[PDB]
């Protein structure tokens, strides 16, 4: 099985939708040991945010099971309901940290020093993951993944603000997940408000440096942040 | 309300 | 754990849409080797109607995708295409095996002769994963899957026939899924047309047969055959 | 087009 047939699979698995086959089949690339394209890390990125995704969707159907079922008082329930979302937990943190290991020990790892923009993506991906888990995790356990996906939004903003466009979709995009990052995780609606805000700005104020290649994502990515700014500057008055 | 969001790179 | 928690597991996993966890627990619980009620086999039938349809979908997207690269007369596509359509058309086969199993050795097997309700939704079952199966199958294979459907599907008819009203929901729901046998699997549209009309007629001249348990059930299912047979007599003109 | 079809026993 080569390389290209492992992309192609991931391709495939995508149009099927089915996604644990695309990550699958996208780690087994990354493990090739050598550099993602840009469509490579497209897909590696596409197939574990929807297994983390889909994991995440059932996780919060089950939690808000196991929320109603203890409300009520029933005991024989809370048993089974509280151990299956667990196994859906555990699922989730599995993937993470799968995304997580190839992020740290392949993908950021071989990062030579002029690759800033696969540093940022890289970066803004741990971030992500490292954020997902925050959002099931409590305790030392949330606190410390809440600390690791502060660290990489860090790392990635303070890369992004040095060497990219500010309409770099990159960039941009780092901007959003960081900022949904502050008003979910932090709780910080101001800062959350204020990196949207301010990354939107940006790229306004240089809405000439589009180019052709993804003036579409750039575009859509400020529309993404305007929409979240809309969306909590009304929860900011209620 | 989650807030809206996008993570995918240039192809 | 015990029954009770494996059914709940298979609530919980519908409701988190994981119908593969929610076959497994049906699974788990029919190899209590004890009798499924009502809902269990309710439960049941659904996790596995899932479990295949999903694969039937990828199977579709994937083997339409195997058509079109064929087409174009690529090389190393049609390579991995046919090996992943095969890998979900696998998966596809072993989940239909799987409930066989169950249907064959617990579920079909453990009933008495009194128990023709029973019978009947399992041996409709039976039919259904047996045409699922010829859905992807040809040849030797298709044939002979498409027979044992036949089989089931008219041993469920003749018990369905003589010990349940035309209106009973399961009487009906045999009814829709073997009159789609015909049209689908045998290409038979006027056997097609001609059972699912006719299971319709029965009921509707026995309209007064309904009980509050099930009426809904049977309006639906009605519904559902009059549906085809309105689908089916603009597709053939 | 797939035709209509049912399997859902009366619980
Ligand atoms: C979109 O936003 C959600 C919610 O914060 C986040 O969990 C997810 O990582 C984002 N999507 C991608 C592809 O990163
Ligand atoms: C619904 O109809 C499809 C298409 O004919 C059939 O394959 C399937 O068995 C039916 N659903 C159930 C639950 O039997």
């Amino acid at each position: 099985v080569d390389r290209e047939q492992l992309v192609q699979k991931a391709r495939l698995a995508e149009q099927a939708e089915r996604y644990d086959d695309m990550a699958a089949a996208m780690k087994n690339v990354t493990e090739l040991n050598e550099p993602l394209s840009n469509e490579e890390r497209n897909l590696l990125s596409v197939a574990y945010k929807n297994v983390v995704g889909a994991r995440e969707s059932s996780w919060r159907v089950i939690s808000s099971i196991e929320q109603k079922t203890s409300a009520d008082g029933n005991e024989k329930k809370i048993e089974m309901v509280r151990a299956y979302r667990e196994k859906i937990e555990k699922e989730l943190e599995a993937v993470c940290q799968d995304v997580l290991s190839l992020l740290d020990n392949y993908l950021i790892k071989n990062c030579s020093e002029t690759q800033y923009e696969s540093k940022v993506f890289y970066l803004k991906m741990k971030g992500d993951y490292y954020r997902y888990l925050a959002e099931v995790a409590t305790g030392e356990k949330r606190a410390t993944v809440v600390e690791s996906s502060e660290k990489a939004y860090s790392e990635a903003h303070e890369i992004s603000k040095e060497h990219m466009q500010p309409t770099h979709p990159i960039r941009l995009g780092l901007a959003l997940n960081y900022s949904v990052f502050y008003y979910e995780i932090q709780n910080a609606p101001e800062q959350a408000c204020h990196l949207a805000k301010t990354a939107f700005d940006d790229a306004i104020a240089e809405l000439d440096t589009l180019n052709e290649d993804s003036y579409k994502d750039s575009t859509l990515i400020m529309q993404l942040l305007r929409d979240n700014l809309t969306l909590w500057t009304s929860d900011q008055q209620d | 309300t989650p807030p809206v969001s996008q993570a995918s790179s240039t192809t």
